[PDB]
C-alpha cells in the first residue's frame, strides 16, 4: 500500500544499520584479539583463512562436540534403521524405532541415562491413570524440580566421568518432561472410543524414546506422532533419498554461516567482558545486540533442522523452523513464530486449561502469566530468567491491550474517517519501534544476563537519552515497516 | 442413569444427565427429520469443553456446557446421547425434543 | 462414507454396505446396529461387529449383516470422521 | 607487558591518615581496574576495593567502606588509596593488583607497601 | 558475602610426592566457574596460577591441576619440586566482589 520508493528506502536503511554495525563489531574484535585470547581460549582452525573462532557460547560448542563424537553416527543410524523397517516390516516400525532409541540413549548416557528416563516416564504414566489435570501437572512439576536440587546433582555427577555427559543427561531429562506431560494430559482428556487404544504404555514409550528429538529436539505433538506411526503407507524411497540431499545442502549452509559469524565477531567473549562492554561505541553496542540474536536464530536453525530433516524422512510433519529474527517486530509475533513446537505445547497444555482469552482482561493476564512462569521455570529458574519472563509478559500484555483498544468500534471508526490508510500504517510502524526496542532488550537479558541488560539500559536510554535513543528508535522505525510489510504475506 | 431434554420447542435444547459423573464421558447430538433418517451432528468433550461439528452443521450450531447440563443452540427431533470410553459409541439417549 | 441398506421394508436379514472400508487406523472396525421403536429413542444392540451389547448378527469386510422385535434398524460407523448413520430398515408387523 | 610500581613504606601515627599510590604501565585496553589488597603479617589476603583510573568507577568491600577512599589520575594513570582513623590493626602490607580485560583475575601485582601504625 | 574455606591450613610433604589442597564455598560460583588459585612465596608477592577453576596460566608448570564442580574445588600438585614451598589461596571471582580463602601453607621441612 505504501509507495514503492518509500518502502525501498526503508529496506535500504534497514540493511544499512545491520551491515555497518557488523563492521563495527568486527573491528572491535581484531583490536582486542590478544586481550581476549588470554581470558578466553580462541580456537584455531583452517576454516576461514587463519581467523580464530570464539567458542564461548557453550551451546554451539557443547552440541558440536557431541555431534562430532557420537550424535551424527547415531542419527545416521536412525535413518538407516528406519528405512529398513519400512521396506521390510512397516507394521512393527514404531517398536523398532523405540528399541533403537533405547539403545542409542544407552550408548551415550550409560545405564543411568536409560534408567532415569524410564523412571520419569513410569511415574508419570501411573499418576495419569487417575485422569486428573491437577495431579498430572503437579507430578510433572515435582519431577522437573528434582533435576535442579543440590543433593540430586551431586549423586548424578558421580555417575559420569567428564561432566560433559552429566550435562547431556540434564538436557535430555528436561526435554523428556514435556513429552510425558503431553501424553499424560491427553490421556486425562480422552473421551472418544476409537482413541482409547492410543494411550497404552507401549505407545508412551515409543513417543518418549523417539531418537531424533531425544536430547534437545523440539516438542512434537503426540497427535501427529500417533497418526503417522499407524499410516502403513510409505513414500517412495527414491523421493526420500531426494529430500535428504536437499536438506543436507541447506543444513551445511546454515552451519557455515554460524561458523563465519563466530570467526568474524567475538560477541560471546565480549558479553563476558563487562568492563569492555562499557567502553565500546554505541554502534558497537547495536551491532553486538544484532549479532547475538542472529547467531541464536542461526544456531537453532541448525539445532532444530537436523531433527526436522530426520522426521521428514520418517513421513512426519515437524513444527515449522523459526522465522528470521530480522523480520520480527512485536512480542506476540515473536513468540508465535520462533519456537513453534513449544508455542503449540504452551497453547494446548498451559494456556487454554487456565482459561485464556475467554474471561476477558483479568483472565488473559493470569493465563499469560502462568505460561511465562512455567517457561521460565522450565529453563532453569534463574534470576535473569525471571526478569526475562516478566519483561515478555508485560510486552505481550501491552500489545493485546492496545490492540483491543484500537479495535473498538468507536475508536476504529474515528481513526478510519480522519486518517488515511498510509498514515495508519506509519503510526503502526512507529509504535512497533518502541515495542521492538523493548523486545530486543528483554532477549538481551536472556542471552547475556542482568549485567548486560543494565549496561544496555544505561548506555542507550539514560546516558545517551536525547540523541542515541532517538537514532536507535529511528532505525527501528524503518526496520518495522519492512517487518509489517513482509508479515502481510503469512499472517 | 437419565438424560432428560427440554421438552417440545417452537432456540436452545438442554440435556441434563444423572447417574454418572458428568465429566467422564462426552456428549453427542443427532437429529432425525420426519422424512429421513438419523444424522450425527457433532459432539463436545465434557472435560475440556472442546466440540467438533460435522461439515454440514458448521457455523449455525454451537455446543455449550453448564456443568450435568448441556445445551445446543429444522423440523427434526434432536437427541443427546452419551458416548462410552471404548468399544462402542451411544449407550444412553435422551427422549428427544421436537422442533417446529 | 455413505451406506445403503436393503431391503427398506421386509415383513415377518439386514445388509449394510459401504463405499469405503470401515477398518479404522488403529486396527478396529467400529460398526454398530441400533434399534428404534416407533416414538422412542434408538437402542444399541451389538456394540461392535458380531458382539452383542445385551440376534447377534455378524459381518466382515466391506459388507455387513445382522441376523434376527418390530422397529427400524440403523447401521452406524465411527471409524471415519464424520460418523455416518445408515438409511434404516423398517420391519413390518405382518 | 603491564608493570605496576607502588610508593614507599609509611610510618603513620594512631588516629592519622596515609595516602599511598600505584602507577600502572603498559596497558593496551581502556577500562582496566586497579585493586587494593591488604595482608596482615602472618595472615591471608583481603580485597579492599577497585578504582578505574580512566573511567572513575569504584567498588568497595563492606568491611572497608567508610574508612577507605580510592582516587585516580587519568593523565598519570595512577591510583590512590587513603585510610583514615588508623589504628594498630591497620599495620599491614597493602598490594596494588591489576586485572585484565574481564576484570576478574589479578594478573599483575606491585611490590606492596609496608604501613606501620605507631 | 560468599565465605571461602580452605583445607588444610598447613601441609607437610616430602620432595617429589603429590599434594592436594581443597577449597569450599558457601554459595555455588558456576555461571564457566569463577574461581582462581594464587601462589605466594615467603619473600614475594602473590602470583596468579589458575583461572576459570581448571585453566592453567602462561608459564606455570604442568604439575599444577585445578578441578571442582559446584561448591567444592581442589588444586593438585603431581610432584613437588621443592620450589613449590609457598602459600596457596583460592579466590572466588566476579560472581561477587572478590573474597579470598584462608590459605594453605606447604612446608617441605
Ligand atoms: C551494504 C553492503 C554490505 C556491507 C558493506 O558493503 C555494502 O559495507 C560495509 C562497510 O560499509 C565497509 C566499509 C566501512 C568503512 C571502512 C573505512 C576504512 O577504514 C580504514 O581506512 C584505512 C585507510 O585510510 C585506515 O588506515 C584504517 O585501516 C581505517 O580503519 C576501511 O576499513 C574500509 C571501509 C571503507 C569498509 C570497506 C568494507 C565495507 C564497504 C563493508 C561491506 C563490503
Ligand atoms: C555478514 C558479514 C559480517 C560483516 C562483514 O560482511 C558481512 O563485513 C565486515 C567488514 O566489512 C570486513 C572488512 C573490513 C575492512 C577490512 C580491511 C582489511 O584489513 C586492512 O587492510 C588495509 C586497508 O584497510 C589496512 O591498511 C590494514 O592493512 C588492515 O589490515 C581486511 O581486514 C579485510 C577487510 C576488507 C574486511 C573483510 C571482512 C569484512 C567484509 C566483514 C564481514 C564479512
Ligand atoms: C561473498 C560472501 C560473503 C562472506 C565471505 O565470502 C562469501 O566473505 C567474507 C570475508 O570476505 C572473508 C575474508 C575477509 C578478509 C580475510 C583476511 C585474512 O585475515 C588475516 O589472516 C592472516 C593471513 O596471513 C593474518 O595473519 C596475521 O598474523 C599475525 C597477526 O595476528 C601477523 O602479525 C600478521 O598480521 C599476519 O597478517 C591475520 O590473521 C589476518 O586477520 C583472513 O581472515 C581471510 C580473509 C581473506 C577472509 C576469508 C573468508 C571471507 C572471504 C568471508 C566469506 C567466505
Ligand atoms: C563457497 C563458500 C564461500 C567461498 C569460500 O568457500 C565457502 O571459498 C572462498 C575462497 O576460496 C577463499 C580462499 C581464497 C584463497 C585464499 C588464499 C590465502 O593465501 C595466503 O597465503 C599466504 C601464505 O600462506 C600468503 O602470504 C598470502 O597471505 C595469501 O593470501 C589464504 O590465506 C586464504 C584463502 C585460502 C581463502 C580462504 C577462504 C576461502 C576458502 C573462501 C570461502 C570459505
Ligand atoms: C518503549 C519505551 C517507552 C518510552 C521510553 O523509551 C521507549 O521513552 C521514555 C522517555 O523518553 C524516558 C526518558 C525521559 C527523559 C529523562 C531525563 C533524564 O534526566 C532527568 O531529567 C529530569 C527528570 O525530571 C531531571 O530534572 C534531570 O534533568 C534528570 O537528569 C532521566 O529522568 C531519564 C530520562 C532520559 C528518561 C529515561 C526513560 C525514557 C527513555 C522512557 C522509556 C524507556
Ligand atoms: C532486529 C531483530 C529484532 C528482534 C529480535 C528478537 C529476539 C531474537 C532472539 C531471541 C533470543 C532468545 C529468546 C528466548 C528464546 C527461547 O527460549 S524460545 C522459548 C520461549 N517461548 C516463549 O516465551 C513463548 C511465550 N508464550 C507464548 O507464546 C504464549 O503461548 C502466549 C503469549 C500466551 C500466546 O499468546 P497468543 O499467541 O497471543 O495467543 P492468542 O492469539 O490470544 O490465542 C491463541 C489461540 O488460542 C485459540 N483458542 C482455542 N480455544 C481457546 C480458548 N478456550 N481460550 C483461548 N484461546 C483459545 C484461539 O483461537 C487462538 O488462535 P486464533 O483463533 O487467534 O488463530
Ligand atoms: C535481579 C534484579 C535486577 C534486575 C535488573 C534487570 C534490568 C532490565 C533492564 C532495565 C529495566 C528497567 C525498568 C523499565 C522497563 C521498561 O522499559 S517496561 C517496558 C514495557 N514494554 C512495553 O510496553 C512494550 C509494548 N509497547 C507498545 O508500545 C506496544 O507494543 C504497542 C506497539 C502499542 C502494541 O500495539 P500493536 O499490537 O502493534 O497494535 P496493532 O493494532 O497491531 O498496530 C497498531 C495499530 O495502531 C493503529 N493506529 C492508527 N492510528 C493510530 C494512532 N494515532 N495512535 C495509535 N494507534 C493508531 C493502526 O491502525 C494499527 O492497527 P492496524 O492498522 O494494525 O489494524
Ligand atoms: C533487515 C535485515 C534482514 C531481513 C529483512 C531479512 C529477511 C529475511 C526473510 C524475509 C527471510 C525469509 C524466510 C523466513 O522468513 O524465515 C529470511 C531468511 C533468512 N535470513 Fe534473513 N533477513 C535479514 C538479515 C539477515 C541476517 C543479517 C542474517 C544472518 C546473519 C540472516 C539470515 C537468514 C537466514 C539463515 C535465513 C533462512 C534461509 C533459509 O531459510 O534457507 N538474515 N530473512
Amino acid at each position: 500500500m505504501l509507495p514503492r520508493w518509500e518502502l525501498a528506502l526503508y529496506l535500504l536503511a534497514s540493511l544499512g544499520f545491520h551491515f555497518y554495525s557488523f563492521y563495527e563489531v568486527y573491528k572491535v574484535s581484531r583490536e582486542h584479539e590478544e586481550e581476549l585470547d588470554q581470558e578466553f581460549e580462541l580456537e584455531t582452525d583452517t576454516l576461514f583463512g587463519g581467523l580464530k573462532k570464539d567458542a564461548t557460547d557453550f551451546e554451539w560448542s557443547f552440541w558440536m562436540e557431541w555431534g562430532k563424537q557420537w550424535l551424527v553416527w547415531l542419527l545416521l543410524g536412525h535413518m538407516v534403521v528406519s528405512q529398513m523397517a519400512t521396506l521390510l516390516a512397516r507394521k512393527h516400525r514404531p517398536w523398532i524405532l523405540m528399541l533403537y532409541g533405547m539403545w542409542a540413549c544407552w550408548c551415550v548416557l550409560g545405564t543411568p541415562g536409560v534408567a532415569m528416563v524410564l523412571l520419569h516416564t513410569t511415574i508419570s504414566f501411573c499418576v495419569a491413570q487417575f485422569r486428573s489435570q491437577l495431579l498430572t501437572w503437579l507430578c510433572s512439576l515435582l519431577l522437573l524440580s528434582t533435576l535442579r536440587l543440590q543433593g540430586v546433582e551431586e549423586v548424578k555427577r558421580r555417575w559420569y566421568k567428564t561432566e560433559n555427559e552429566y550435562y547431556l543427561l540434564q538436557f535430555t531429562l528436561t526435554v523428556r518432561c514435556l513429552y510425558y506431560t503431553s501424553f499424560s494430559l491427553e490421556l486425562c482428556w480422552q473421551q472418544l472410543p476409537a482413541a482409547s487404544t492410543s494411550y497404552s504404555f507401549p505407545w508412551m514409550l515409543a513417543y518418549v524414546f523417539y531418537y531424533p528429538v531425544l536430547h534437545n529436539g523440539p516438542i512434537l505433538s503426540f497427535s501427529e506422532f500417533i497418526k503417522q506411526m499407524q499410516q502403513q503407507e510409505h513414500d517412495s524411497l527414491k523421493a526420500s533419498l531426494c529430500v535428504l540431499a536437499l536438506g543436507l545442502g541447506r543444513l551445511l549452509c546454515w552451519w557455515w554461516l554460524a561458523e563465519l559469524m563466530a570467526h568474524l565477531m567475538y560477541m560471546h567473549a565480549i558479553y563476558s567482558s563487562i568492563p569492555l562492554l562499557e567502553t565500546v561505541s554505541c554502534w558497537t553496542l547495536g551491532g553486538l545486540a544484532l549479532a547475538q540474536v542472529l547467531f541464536f536464530y542461526v544456531k537453532y536453525l541448525v539445532l532444530f533442522g537436523v531433527p526436522a530433516l530426520l522426521m521428514r524422512l520418517d513421513g512426519l510433519t515437524p513444527p515449522a523452523l523459526p522465522r528470521c529474527v530480522s523480520t520480527m517486530f512485536s512480542f506476540t509475533g515473536m513468540w508465535r513464530y520462533f519456537d513453534v513446537g513449544l508455542h503449540n505445547f504452551l497453547i494446548r497444555y498451559v494456556y487454554i486449561p487456565v482459561g485464556g482469552s475467554q474471561h476477558g482482561l483479568l483472565g488473559t493476564l493470569f493465563s499469560t502469566a502462568m505460561t511465562f512462569a512455567f517457561v521460565s521455570y522450565w529453563h532453569g529458574g534463574y534470576d535473569y530468567l525471571w526478569c526475562w519472563a516478566a519483561l515478555n509478559w508485560l510486552g505481550v500484555t501491552v500489545e493485546n491491550g492496545v490492540r483491543r483498544l484500537v479495535e473498538t468500534p468507536c475508536i476504529q471508526d474515528s481513526l478510519a474517517r480522519y486518517f488515511s490508510p498510509q498514515a495508519r500504517r506509519r503510526f503502526h510502524a512507529a509504535l512497533a519501534s518502541c515495542s521492538t526496542s523493548m523486545l530486543i532488550l528483554s532477549n538481551l537479558v536472556f542471552l547475556g544476563g542482568n549485567e548486560v541488560g543494565k549496561t544496555y539500559w544505561n548506555r542507550i536510554f539514560i546516558q545517551g537519552w536525547p540523541w542515541v535513543t532517538l537514532s536507535v528508535l529511528g532505525f527501528l522505525y524503518c526496520y518495522s515497516h519492512v517487518g509489517i510489510a513482509w508479515a502481510q504475506t503469512y499472517a | 442413569i437419565q438424560l432428560v431434554q427440554s421438552g417440545p420447542e417452537l432456540v436452545k435444547i438442554s440435556c441434563k444427565a444423572s447417574g454418572y459423573t458428568f465429566t467422564n464421558y462426552g456428549m453427542n447430538w443427532v437429529r432425525q427429520a420426519p422424512g429421513k433418517g438419523l444424522k450425527w451432528m457433532g459432539w463436545i468433550n465434557t472435560y475440556t469443553g472442546e466440540p467438533t461439528y460435522a461439515d454440514d452443521f458448521k457455523g449455525r450450531f454451537a455446543f455449550s456446557l453448564e456443568t450435568a447440563y448441556l445445551q445446543i443452540n429444522d423440523m427434526a427431533t434432536y437427541f443427546c446421547a452419551r458416548v462410552w470410553n471404548y468399544d462402542y459409541y451411544f449407550d444412553y439417549w435422551g427422549q428427544g425434543t421436537t422442533l417446529t | 462414507v455413505l451406506m445403503t441398506q436393503t431391503p427398506l421394508s421386509l415383513p415377518v436379514s439386514i445388509s449394510c454396505r459401504s463405499s469405503q472400508s470401515i477398518v479404522h487406523s488403529n486396527g478396529n472396525t467400529y460398526l454398530e446396529w441400533y434399534l428404534q421403536k416407533p416414538g422412542q429413542s434408538p437402542k444399541l444392540l451389538i456394540y461392535r461387529v458380531s458382539n452383542r451389547f445385551s440376534f447377534s448378527g455378524s459381518g466382515s469386510g466391506t459388507d455387513f449383516t445382522l441376523k434376527i422385535d418390530l422397529g427400524v434398524y440403523y447401521c452406524f460407523q465411527g471409524s471415519h470422521v464424520p460418523w455416518t448413520f445408515g438409511g434404516g430398515t423398517k420391519l413390518e408387523i405382518k | 607487558q603491564v608493570q605496576l610500581r607502588q610508593s614507599g613504606a609509611e610510618l603513620a601515627k594512631p588516629g592519622a591518615s596515609v595516602k599511598m599510590s600505584c602507577k600502572a604501565s603498559g596497558y593496551t585496553f581502556t577500562n582496566y581496574w586497579l585493586h587494593w589488597i591488604k595482608q596482615r603479617p602472618g595472615q591471608g589476603l583481603e580485597w579492599i576495593g577497585y578504582i578505574s583510573p580512566n573511567t572513575g568507577s569504584t567498588e568497595y568491600s563492606q568491611k572497608f567502606k567508610d574508612r577507605a577512599t580510592l582516587t585516580a589520575d587519568k593523565s598519570s594513570s595512577t591510583a590512590y588509596m587513603q585510610l583514615s582513623s588508623l589504628t594498630s590493626e591497620d599495620s599491614a602490607v597493602y598490594y596494588c593488583a591489576g586485572s585484565r580485560i574481564t576484570g576478574t583475575w589479578f594478573a599483575y601485582w606491585g611490590q606492596g607497601t609496608l604501613v606501620t601504625v605507631s
